[PDB]
This record gives structure tokens, C-alpha cells and sequence, in this order.
């Protein structure tokens, strides 16, 4: 039915989806136990395309658990809504990748892929007209990417028609949570540029910036952050989940978002984002949220539209309004800062609306535009990879996995090729 | 005896359809379930609802129209909506996975998937019908099946019957407002496969709906409800002759090779009026001359293409209500009078009156005020080629950059379809280019 | 005066029978015990129930049909069921150990065991009857006695009376759906011993029952209840003439050498309609033309053999209810009209009308909706030979591998029965091969 | 009435049938005492075809006890439902076979067969239209097979029309509970290929795998295992015991299962099999249980359908459903993995349904298909027999029974002949 599935690895991402399904449960108001306690059939109408009824009305996720060590499995296993799960999917590891990506990709990569792809495949038979599935990990290591690389390869072959919308955490330029990041990252991204269908960037520092400045929060954790992102990743299917006077699916999205298949790394904007007092400063209009939409500070990725140029831009609106406003602000904005709008893409802004906003708010905005400002991102990470690969720093942890360096060259001149590729598209008219 | 049937496609398109059948059912006032509030007396002289609302052996009078689109969510709302007693299950055919606005998908890829079901339904209705004149087909160059799958639809339906009229209501990419960017691809790929499968059809653009509803309906913040209501009115009157007594109950087939004199450039504008408020319904009088002179306001032009930049060819000002042949007639002299307007002189006058005696009915909850007289200026000029030219230039460059082409080439279309379809708008550019040339001497 | 009697065999077969007598008893509304709700007035002009329901000296009116099968479990359910007042003990003959789907067992081995009891019962009924036209025999190529023991049954019963008609309802191995794999053996071993002991009979396949009940009855999840109900309707109407006034109360013997012109290829299809829902009973009108044109939908073809791949020979569209000779008649012109259809031209038309005035009755708890008019398209074409060919090719190889043959050779059949029976389908393949040849010049 | 009897020997099998009749008692809800305490006559309708009423309504089994040492006789004699028995049948031995099969077959084989076949014969007169009888032992020794070999010979001659559906325990390839197994086994299997009508394979390691992985159990015993198998062997007669819209008996089964009489070694699948939490992951559908049906992990035998090819396959369904589903999944599956479906057997899958499932569950599934993957089984056991028969290891325990070795050759080239026989049928088209 255009239903989809979720698969998460990732040192964080395993938590991320926990929050995610948590949020969707709220938007479906079904008890933690797994039965519905809401007030409209509309939550039940399209419930299946994420959930699954069970005998007795156990309502369940179409999620897939990735992990190389059960702790997360216990963690979310210790999770509220944990009784809303299926024990089947608790597919984890006994070792952990140690985030040498070769470890999580050959060593443990080849070790535990099979049981996953089997049960996942059983989910594939459980899906009537599968629009797709949602993967989640991080692009700097192996706790997610280790195996998730193998996932994208295997299912991608196994389902060359299905959509692969991939969110994985990008290392911020400043803070290096690990120094093996350039290598895991580069080795992964070689794969992901080939095999993944959609990708959107996952920085932490942006999420900090949001929580601290625009959220005006002092105490950052993951969980709030995954609230902030699963807000958007939860919004994305809204029309696909719920009616909309102007609907567009991921196929309409990506096909209406990408000129050439190498450009499915997208940046993200969601809003509104206030602290409590703000409403008693300000109110909500479509033009208002628009005035956030093109905010670099909501630009939750390491790329700057202020520095790069919008190759593409789009808006995901959930609520009840007048599109006569919506479009009007659209075109207005597409003029107002025309210069950061790439040229030969006429009407490079594109529209949407969901008859219902997310719960709690009256109107919704989402922006997954695609400039080319990410070039500094790949340039950076490739740069650090370059330095220590001059040094071969921690190659020994690496070659101990029994990869070659020439692969590193492959993702290397590879990833540079993708960058310059974005250069010419940005530098053209 | 005089049947037509409606076909509905694309998100906005079936939105239009829903508004429409809401409308007509309101206008004959047959209750949403399928019954009239009261018994129908036996009489003769002309048809009634029987055109479209379908007689049962009881108070069950379903439209003669069909839904087809590969994006099946919204249609379910009809499947749920109040008229779930109105419509009929086999009236409903949808696709699950729509085109993603791949023209080539629901035209090619998913084009293959639901066609036969469609044609069977068509055979059930036309076999159910007798004097079905023509075909009401609605779709959109946006809700992607509205382009692709409809393209196959007429592509084959024409080859099925042929002799029926093609009544074409589809939406055209607004000039600067839009919905996507592949719209060039949708449109032109439609167009070269549209024309020779089309008889005649009109181009409704939205931005006019906005600007005019907001000024003339005094609308503050509109949407597809208002739009679909407005097109609901215009189609409501474009066929009254087959529904209601009028002095010159002109007909579609009558319109065909007379409005569009040549075979080729067979589309047109349509600025309905009088759309005003309850506070302008009063504080006004709304003369025949007001609707008439007002009918040719380029700023009233209900599709964003300046008439004053074009030269008119025909104008079928079919009228609802208390119309006078004389008064309108002299107004038409007034239209000959308009210096700014210029006509395909080799067609000096091509006018064709429509005076149907029922004035308009209003939909409760609507914004239009009530009047006594309606106009439909289905008129054809030289002007409309330009925005096409924008379409082929925009599409020209974007296609030159091969943008998105992977999407379509991935689904089974060839490149010469693209460049050649650009030759198609080349030719039609020669057509609006040539027919507008004034014949020598 | 005009009697028939039903015989029931094989698991699915007596399932069918149970559905049937449930049906007829419902339709004359005689209560399950054996009484009518009220007294019967003395009248003349035609028969009534007396055909099948058996008059007592009181409210005891038992069918004129007989149960025979060697798998006696399920029949006991009738022995237990609500109609345990309905039926009669000596009406019941079963075998304990069935065939195990050895054709050769209940045909040969256990074939010897219950025959005489069967024939005695037959003599009791036919002696009880007077103008018994023909014989209703039901069995199945699955519930193995349905093939074997029935094979002896007609094999001898024919030689007993002969002059009675053979009314053959048995099920045929669904084309890709099945029940076992020895089905080739059951079927063809039946067939060479079926034909020359058969007068005429129809081939009901299930997969059509599924697909059509699920689409046309809107069924989600069916079984033998729905199937047995459906065949219940079709037989319910195939004999109405002897039960109810119709304009042309055609008869079985009448059907015999007229539908099946030659002696050999004397089977046929049967797509009954109108099977629709309560929500399609409304939202519809169900014209004579709808049932009629609909009657020839190959996709409506109630046995999985494409009519469009064959050429029709005869069509006995016996009709229930308010039928018009004219309207149907012109529909038959419409059937001559159908280009896709092609007829054994040396039989240009062979049509034979049936207009019985009672429209259909519905069984409560059923899925079919109520209507005014019924059709039975007992029609015979060239098409049906093919699936046979699948049967003899499948069976061809499997038999070539000697699969299972030990089972049958163990029970007293010879190999030349196998190869020769394959010669039998060889000949019949020559028959559908030849009769379909268009006579020269 | 197609009633049948049971005969059990076997170091375990004597326990197995104990559990079995125990289970059937539950499905007939008759007290341990031997009177009915249930709620439908349906349990009484076809009760006789396993049970036997007694004067006063003592309801009794048609079972036959085999043993060469009374301990088991005391054991089950110490059994709950033990008051549901007839003291007559407690026919045991004073010695034990020591599992030298010649001991249990000549020595004690000839010693105690007579009293058995007599009383059994008295049961034969007690049977009106005996469909058959159920034997049980193990195929590696003599505690069952010792005499059960003689049973199959004697009754087989004595009743050349009756069905002999034989379940005996197969030694798993890994764990050798005894090393004389190849010899007992081979000597038996020579007989069983000739004389037994039906056979289904009885591994332990599969039952462990079921209990530990798919049952998710840590503590394996026999008794649970016999629960797992007497579940199936109890299901087999369901239609024969109870109505079914699609019924098929053992004659319809085997005749509808076997192409040539040498192929009555069948593998088994029964389901569902969950631990308690699973239902709150998943629910029951015909397609679901189907999705277990072709599971190698439910393939409770040493043969792999994943390695061999389904010569035949069948489904035993007890419950209330829509066969319109059932068939649909049937054919669907017969396509989906066509390659493991042998070719010239069109519709090599075959169907069934019982109007009632087993107690406690709503729907039942059983699979006794027959691939030819068992070839590795016989190849193994024959191989070990080969090795130590090169050595004559423990021939002295053996020839001390006064057999010849040429018999060992007979079952030897015999059993190899049967294997290669399955090779050609598998390797053909
Ligand atoms: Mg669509
Ligand atoms: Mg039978």
C-alpha cells in the first residue's frame, strides 16, 4: 500500500528510531500496549503503512533492529512502548563493530547479515505494495554503517524497485567524536553514492545550535534531538499517511527533487522551533514559518545555503490553511533571494500540504531543499582522511581487517569526483 | 438521447470532478444518496438529468462519469464522503502507486496496469447510453496520471469510438506559479500525444482563479475548494442546452469545427462571470451589458494569457437566464466596436449565441453571489501561443541540461520523443504563427 | 409426470447436493422436516414439487435423489443435520472405506461392494416415479468414488434404462489449482469410461467460482459453502421449466441432441449471472442486456477455459423472471453481432430461448444479491479441448514415469486401459480438432 | 470403522505413545478414569476409531505395549491417565535387548513375539474395519526395533491389507547415543524398506533445535518432545477423526503421497511454534503458517529440502478458515520455490482441512512432504557402518547373536540401492 519498514543500526540511530516510532505512536494515539485509544479512524485508515495489526489488535511496527551488541536491544527493550514491539526483530550482535567499518562490514559485517536479511525478507512478504523502508545509522563509523552498507547493497539488489531513504549521522567539522571517522565515512560514502536512493544529512552541532539558540535550551542530549529529527522524518510521509489538497510522495519527491541520481544527499528544515515564551511574542502564519524556512540556522546540516546555491528546494506543509497564501510566499521567496536559487531550474521551489498538521500544532512546515553547499563537508572529511592517510594513522587497526588501501583511493577520487561534480552543476548557467 | 460522461484524473482533477457532481446534483437537487426529494412527473419535450444522473428502478440516480487515477488516497475520501450513497463502486477505478509525476510511468509503466478496466467501464456506460454526444475527460498536467495515463486514455478511447466529441478539461502550468519543475516534461510529452488524440479542450490556470476570486469574489484566502467550485460553475453552464431550455440550445459537436475553424489550434479561453459578493450583489445591478462588456475584460480573462495580445477568433457567449436576443446582440455590436480587439479577419464574425433561460443556481457555503444571467466566453484567439513558448523555452533549457531525464528514460521513453515533441510545439508555434497572419491583399 | 432424480458422490459432490436440496426446499419453501408451512390447494395445469419432493400421506415431502459414496463421514452430517427430518434412511447409501482416490478401487475394488444396493434404490424411486425424464448424477474427479464408483454407476444405469436423460454435474480438475496429483489418473480413466456412458454433462471448475464470487459477489474468503451455493443457483434454474411456467419451457431431452449436435463432444460451459452484492444490487439496474451481454464475458466464463479461444456452437439462455422475447431477442442479434465470437458455421444459429417467468429466489445468509432475471448460458464451443490437452500432457508425462501406477495396478486395472484411454482423449482431440474445422468451399 | 491401534517399543517410544494417548485424551476430554467429561458428542462420534468403550464406559486405548523389561511398564504404569488403561496390554520382557538388534530380534525377538501377536490379534478381532495401527520405536537399536522388526513382518503377513505407518527414531548425524547404531539401523532398515507402509523420520537434534531456537526453550527433555511429535502424529487422523471440508485419509495420503512404494520415509512439519511472547509479536494466518510450512527449521528431519528437492509436499490443516486462501498460498508457494519442487509431478503440493483445529489453537498446519534429501542420512549411517564394519568393531557382541555378516551386506548394498534409487528420481526430468 506504499507501506514501509524501518531498519536502524548506529551508535545513536538505534536510539533514534526508538524515539521515532515513539512519536508515530503518539500521532496514532495507540496505547503502549498496542491497541488504539484515539478518536478518529483516520489514524487507523492509513495505520498499516507503518504499523501492523496483530491477532487481537497488537499493533506493531515494521521496524528492523540492527546492532552488534545487545545493550541497545535491552535499552529500547527497556523502552516505554516496549510492549508495543515484536520480540522477533531484536536482531543484534555479540561483539560490536569497534567502529572499524571493515569489522562491521566484513568481519561482523558478513557474520550477522544473513539472519537480518532473512527476517527482513519475511517482512518483505509482509508488505503488499511496499513503497519502501527507512534505514538509519551514522556515516562516520560502523555501529550502523558497518552493516548498513551491506544492507543497502543486499536489499538494493534484492529490491531494485524499492526506495532507500537513508539518514545517517555526519561528523560535524569541529568536534571529532572519533578520528577513524574519515575512513569509515569515506569507505561508506563510496557505497552510499552508488546504492542509496535518498539521503539527508545528520549533524549534531546543528541540533545543538537549534536546541541552544533557537530552542533556547541549555541541556542537550540525544533524545530531544531525535525528537527534533523524527519530527521531520515523521512528517515526511504525512500525505502518504493522510489526505492533502496538495500531495506528493517520496517518488514524487525525489523524482521532483533530484536532477541526476548522485544528488540524494539533502538538507533539512523543520519548524516552528520556540521556547515557551515565544508564542507570547509571536503567532503562526504560513509567511512566518516561511520566514523560518530559509533560515541557515534551521539549515540543520554542515552546508550553508548562504554560501552554496539552492539546486532544489521544497516545503512540506501539514495543517489547514490557504494555499493561496502558500504558493504566494513560495514564489515570493523564490524571487527574494533568487541568487541562491540555481538558474535553469525554473520554479526550483515546489509545494505540498497535508490536511492535518502534526499533533499539538496547527500548521506544519518542512524543508528538504538541496543546494550544493555540502562540498565543504566532503572536502573537510576527505581532507582529514587525506592527512592521516598520508600518515596511515590507525591503518593498523584498519589493514588488520584485511581491506586494501586502493579501496580508500576508490572512495577517495570517487568522493572528490562527486564534489567537483557538484561544482560544475553549481558553476553553470 | 443526449448523453455525455465525465472522466476524472490527477489530484486537482478529480477534485474538480467532486466539486462538479456535487454541483449538478445540487442543481437538479437530487439528494446525495441518489433520490430526488420527491417523485418525478412524466413529461416530454426534452431530456432531464437522464444525460448524467442514472435512472434506477428507484431513487438511485448515479452520475454517468468515471474516476481513474493512480494516486488512490484522496478518491477514497469520495469512497468515504457523504456521497457514498451517491456514487457506485464500479464507478471507481484507481491506481495505488501513482506516477510520481512520471508522465512515462502512469503513461507507460503503470500505463499498462488499469487501462482495460477503464475501457470495460466505458463500454458499460456507453452501452448503457444511447445518444451520448461526447466525452467529458478531466485531468491535470500535475497529478501525474492526469498527464500520462490520460494520454493513453484518449489515445485509445478516440480510436475506440471516434465519433464522440472530446470535451477536454485539464489544467495548464500556471505561468509563474507552479507545482513542480518536471511540468515541462509532463506538459509537452502530453501535448504531442495530446493534440492528435484531442478534439478540443480548454486550458484552466489557477492564478487567475486566485486573483479574480480574491478581487471579484472578494476572497481573502482561497484553495481548491474555491477553484473547484469555480470550474464547477463554468462547466455547469457550458452544457446547459442539453439540460435546459434556451433559445439557441447550441451543442458541443456544433461548437467543434465552428469555434476551432481549422483542425489544429483547437483550444481556448473561458472567462465566466458574474462572480461577485453578497455585498456586491447588492450595491450592483449586473446588466447584460455589464456581464457582456465585462466578459471581455482581459483582466477578467480566466487564464493567464492576455487577450489584448492576441486576436480573437470565436466567442460562444452562451447565457443563463433572462437574456434578450436584442440586448446581447447589440452588445455583440459593441464587441465588434472594440478597437483594441482584432479578429482573424478571414473569419470576420464567427459568433454563436447561447441564451438559456435558466439563470444560475448558487451552491450554499459558496462565495459567488446570486444573479440572473450567466456568460461563458469560450473564445479562441492568437494570444495563447506565448505561454506555450515559455513552456518550450523553460523546458528547452532544462531539457538541454538533461535534468531529470534519467527518471523518464528509466521508464521507457526515447529521447526523440523529447526533441520531436519540441518539434510539435514548433509546429503549433507555426500554427498560431500562421493563422494569425492576415491573408494578403 | 416430469420427474428427475439426483445422485451425489465425492466429497465436494455431495456437498453440492446438500446445498442443492437445501435450495429447492427453500424455494418451494417446504419446511426442513418435510411439511409445507400450510396446506396445498388442489389445482391443475402443471406439476409442482412432485418432480422431486416426495408426496406422503402427510407433511412429509422427501427429495427424489440418492446419496452414494464410499467416504461416509461427512454424509453422516446430513444424517445428523437439520434435515434429518427431511431425508429418509433408505435414501442414504454410503461406503465406509472410500477409494483413497483410487479410481480403480471404488470403481473396481470397492466398486463391487455397494452397486446392487444402489440399483435397488434406483428401482424403488423410478418405480415410484412415472414420467421421470432423466438422471441427475453428481460426483467429482476428486472424492474418489466420485470418479470410480460413479463410472460403474452410469456404466450400468445407462444399460438399465437407457431412455432416461443423463444430467451430468461433476467437477473437473481446476487448471492450475488442484486437490491431488493422481487427478490425471482419476479423470482420464473416468473419461474413456465416462463418454460412452454419458449423455451430456457440464464441467464446473472452482477457480472461476473463487475469482468471480470474490469480484462479482465481492467475496473476500470463500469455500465450498459459497461454491455449493453457486452451483445450487445454476442447477436451480437449469430445470425451472419442469417446475415453473415459462414461455418456452424447454426440456432436457429437448436440449440433448440439439445443444450437442453431434454425438461426441457433448459437454459445455455455464456462466450464470447476475451474481452481485447488496451494494451492487443498488448502485445498479441489471438490465436484460446487462445480464445478456454480460452473459458472454469470457472473464465471466464460469469454467476456466477461454470462450474467445473457442467457437461457440449453442447457447440456451434460459431466463428467470420478467423477460421479454423481443428484448432478449435483439440481444441475441447482439450476440450474432459480436465480431470476436465465431460459431460452428455449419450450425449457423442453434439458439433456443428460455423465458421462465419466475425471477430468482435468494438463500438467506447468501452473498448473491436479489434481482429480477436469470440467465443460464449452457453453451458449447471449440475452446474446451485445450485444458483437456493439458490434462493428457500432464498425465502424459506422469504416466510416462509410471508414477503411482503401482497403486492402480495393485487394484485390478490393466495398462492398456491407460494408454488406450490416452487414445480416447486422442480421439476427442480429433473431435474438437475436426468439428472446429470449417466445412470446405 | 477405519479405527486403528498403537504398538510401541523403543527406549523412548514406549514413553512417546504414553504422551500420545495422553494428548488424545485431552482432545477427547475424557477423565483419566476413563469416562467422558467433555462438551460435544463430536469427541464421542468418532471416539472409537482410537478408543474403546468398556462395560460401564471405561474408555480405553487400542494400544499395544512393547518392552523387554518392565520398567517402562511400571513407568507409564505409574502414569497419569494410567487408570485409563487396560492391564491386559502390559506385555514386556524380563531381559532387555541390550540393543544388539539380533538379541531383540532372534534371541528375545523370538522369545516374546508370540504373546504379543496373540493379544494384538485379539485386538484385530476387536476391530471392525481396521484402517490400521501405529507402531513406534527407534531405528538405531533394539529396544523397539529389536522386536518391532518382527512385528512388521508378522502382522504384515498376517494383515497384508492393513496400513503400517511407522515412526522410529533416527540417530542424528552429530550425537551418537550408541555406536552399534549403524548396525541395528541398517539391519532394521533392510526390513523396513520392504515391509513398512509409512515411515516418518524421528531425529532428536531437530527437536532440540525446535525447542531451543524456535520454541526458545533452554531445558530439553523427552516428554516435551513427544508432545511436539504426538502433536503431529495426533493431527494426522483428524479428518479421519473429524469432519473436514477437504478430507484425506492415510490411504488417500500415501497413495496421494508416494509414487513408488520405496518412498515411505517422510519428513514432518507442524506448527505454530512460539514462546509466550510471540503472539504479542504476531498473529495467525494461513499464509503465516504457510510461511512456516516450508521452513527447514521446522523440517524436523536430518534431510534438507534446501539441499534436496521436494519429491512431494502436503499440508494438514485443522481449523476454520477459507480454503480460497489455503489453495492460493499453496499454488503461490509451489511457484515461489519451484526449483525444490520436483518437476514432472504437477501440483506436487496437495491439500486438506479439518473443520476443527487441535484444542487450544484456532488453526492447524501439518506438513509431511517428501523430498529426497534423506540421502545424506542413509549415506552417513551407512558410512559409519562401513567404517567399523571394516573394523568389525563390536562384531563380537554381534556374531555372538549368531547372525551372518552377509545379512549386513544385504541391508548394505540394499540401502545403498535405495539411496541411488532416490538419486535417479531426484536426478531426472
Ligand atoms: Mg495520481
Ligand atoms: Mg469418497
Amino acid at each position: 500500500m506504499r507501506e514501509i519498514v524501518h531498519i536502524q543500526g548506529g551508535q545513536c540511530g538505534n536510539q533514534i528510531g526508538a524515539k521515532f516510532w515513539e512519536v508515530i505512536s503518539d500521532e496514532h494515539g495507540i496505547d503502549p500496549t498496542g491497541t488504539y485509544h484515539g478518536d478518529s479512524d483516520l489514524q487507523l485508515e492509513r495505520i498499516n503503512v507503518y504499523y501492523n495489526e496483530a491477532t487481537g489488535g497488537r499493533y506493531v511496527p515494521r521496524a528492523i533492529l540492527m546492532d552488534l551488541e545487545p545493550g541497545t536491544m535491552d535499552s529500547v527493550r527497556a523502552g516505554p512502548f516496549g510492549q508495543l514491539f515484536r520480540p522477533d526483530n531484536f536482531v543484534f550482535g555479540q561483539t560490536g563493530a569497534g567502529n572499524n567499518w571493515a569489522k562491521g562490514h566484513y568481519t561482523e559485517g558478513a557474520e550477522l547479515i544473513d539472519s537480518v536479511l532473512d527476517v527482513v525478507r519475511k517482512e518483505a512478504e509482509g508488505c503488499d505494495c511496499l513503497q519502501g523502508f527507512q534505514i538509519t545509522h551514522s556515516l562516520g563509523g560502523g555501529t550502523g554503517s558497518g552493516m548498513g552498507t551491506l544492507l543497502i547493497s543486499k536489499v538494493r539488489e534484492e529490491y531494485p524497485d524499492r526506495i532507500m531513504e537513508t539518514f545517517s549521522v555526519v561528523p560535524s567539522p569541529k568536534v571529532s567524536d572519533t578520528v577513524v571517522e574519515p575512513y569509515n565515512a569515506t569507505l561508506s560514502v563510496h557505497q552510499l553514492v552508488e546504492n542509496a536512493d535518498e539521503c539527508m544529512v545528520i549533524d549534531n552541532e546543528a541540533l545543538y545550535d537549534i536546541c541552544f539558540r533557537t530552542l533556547k535550551l541549555t541541556t542537550p542530549t540525544y533524545g530531544d534531538l531525535n525528537h527534533l529529527v523524527s519530527a521531520a522524518m515523521s512528517g515526511v510521509t504525512c500525505c502518504l499517511r493522510f489526505p492533502g489538497q496538495l500531495n506528493s510522495d517520496l517518488r514524487k519527491l525525489a523524482v521532483n527533487l533530484i536532477p541526476f541520481p548522485r544528488l540524494h544527499f539533502f538538507m533539512i528544515g523543520f519548524a516552528p522551533l520556540t521556547s515557551r515564551g515565544s508564542q507570547q511574542y509571536r503567532a503562526l502564519t504560513v509567511p512566518e514559518l516561511t520566514q523560518q524556512m530559509f533560515d541557515a540556522k534551521n539549515m540543520m546540516c554542515a552546508a550553508d545555503p548562504r554560501h552554496g546555491r539552492y539546486l532544489t528546494a521544497s516545503a512540506l506543509f501539514r495543517g489547514r490553511m490557504s494555499t493561496k497564501e502558500v504558493d504566494e510566499q513560495m514564489l515570493n521567496v523564490q524571487n527574494k533571494n533568487s541568487s541562491y536559487f540555481v538558474e535553469w531550474i525554473p520554479n526550483n521551489i515546489k509545494s505540498s500540504i497535508c490536511d492535518i498538521p502534526p499533533k499539538g500544532l496547527k500548521m506544519a512546515v518542512t524543508f528538504v531543499g538541496n543546494s550544493t553547499a555540502i562540498q565543504e563537508m566532503f572536502k573537510r572529511v576527505a581532507e582529514q582522511f587525506t592527512a592521516m592517510f598520508r600518515r596511515k594513522a590507525f591503518l593498523h587497526w584498519y589493514t588488520g581487517e584485511g581491506m586494501d588501501e586502493m579501496e580508500f583511493t576508490e572512495a577517495e577520487s570517487n568522493m572528490n569526483d562527486l564534489v567537483s561534480e557538484y561544482q560544475q552543476y553549481q558553476d553553470a548557467t | 438521447m443526449r448523453e455525455v460522461i465525465s472522466i476524472h484524473v490527477g489530484q486537482g482533477g478529480i477534485q474538480v470532478g467532486n466539486a462538479c457532481w456535487e454541483l449538478f446534483c445540487l442543481e437538479h437537487g437530487i439528494q446525495p444518496d441518489g433520490q430526488m426529494p420527491s417523485d418525478k412527473t412524466i413529461g416530454g419535450g426534452d431530456d432531464a438529468f437522464n444525460t448524467f444522473f442514472s435512472e434506477t428502478g428507484a431513487g438511485k440516480h448515479v452520475p454517468r462519469a468515471v474516476f481513474l487515477d493512480l494516486e488512490p488516497t484522496v478518491i477514497d475520501e469520495v469512497r468515504t464522503g457523504t456521497y457514498r450513497q451517491l456514487f457506485h463502486p464500479e464507478q471507481l477505478i484507481s491506481g495505488k502507486e501513482d506516477a510520481a509525476n512520471n508522465f512515462a510511468r502512469g503513461h507507460y509503466t503503470i500505463g499498462k496496469e488499469i487501462v482495460d478496466l477503464c475501457l470495460d467501464r466505458i463500454r458499460k456506460l456507453a452501452d448503457n447510453c444511447t445518444g451520448l454526444q461526447g466525452f467529458l475527460v478531466f485531468n491535470s498536467v500535475g497529478g501525474g496520471t492526469g498527464s500520462g495515463l490520460g494520454s493513453l486514455l484518449l489515445e485509445r478511447l478516440s480510436v475506440d469510438y471516434g465519433k464522440k466529441s472530446k470535451l477536454g478539461f485539464t489544467i495548464y502550468p500556471s505561468p509563474q506559479v507552479s507545482t513542480a519543475v518536471v511540468e515541462p516534461y509532463n506538459s509537452i510529452l502530453s501535448t504531442h500525444s495530446l493534440l492528435e488524440h484531442t478534439d478540443v479542450a480548454v486550458m484552466l490556470d489557477n492564478e487567475a482563479i486566485y486573483d479574480i476570486c480574491r478581487r471579484n469574489l472578494d476572497i481573502e484566502r482561497p484553495t481548491y475548494t474555491n477553484l473547484n467550485r469555480l470550474i464547477a460553475q463554468v462547466i455547469s453552464s457550458l452544457t446547459a442546452s442539453l439540460r435546459f431550455d434556451g433559445a439557441l440550445n447550441v451543442d458541443i459537436t456544433e461548437f467543434q469545427t465552428n469555434l476551432v475553424p481549422y483542425p489544429r489550434i483547437h483550444f481556448m479561453l473561458s472567462s465566466y462571470a458574474p462572480i461577485i459578493s453578497a455585498e456586491k450583489a447588492y450595491h450592483e445591478q449586473l446588466s447584460v451589458a455589464e456581464i457582456t462588456n465585462s466578459a471581455f475584460e482581459p483582466a477578467n480573462m480566466m487564464a493567464k494569457c492576455d487577450p489584448r495580445h492576441g486576436k480573437y477568433m470565436a466567442c460562444s457567449m452562451m447565457y443563463r437566464g433572462d437574456v434578450v436576443p436584442k440586448d446581447v446582440n447589440a452588445s455583440i455590436a459593441t464587441i465588434k466596436t472594440k478597437r483594441t480587439i482584432q479578429f482573424v479577419d478571414w473569419c470576420p464574425t464567427g459568433f454563436k449565441v447561447g441564451i438559456n433561460y435558466q439563470p444560475p443556481t448558487v451552491v450554499p457555503g459558496g462565495d459567488l453571489a446570486k444573479v440572473m444571467r450567466a456568460v461563458c466566453m469560450i473564445s479562441n484567439s492568437t494570444a495563447i501561443a506565448e505561454v506555450f513558448s515559455r513552456l518550450d523555452h523553460k523546458f528547452d533549457l532544462m531539457y538541454a541540461k538533461r535534468a531529470f531525464v534519467h527518471w523518464y528514460v528509466g521508464e521507457g521513453m526515447e529521447e526523440g520523443e523529447f526533441s520531436e515533441a519540441r518539434e510539435d510545439l514548433a509546429a503549433l508555434e507555426k500554427d498560431y504563427e500562421e493563422v494569425g497572419i492576415e491573408t494578403a491583399e
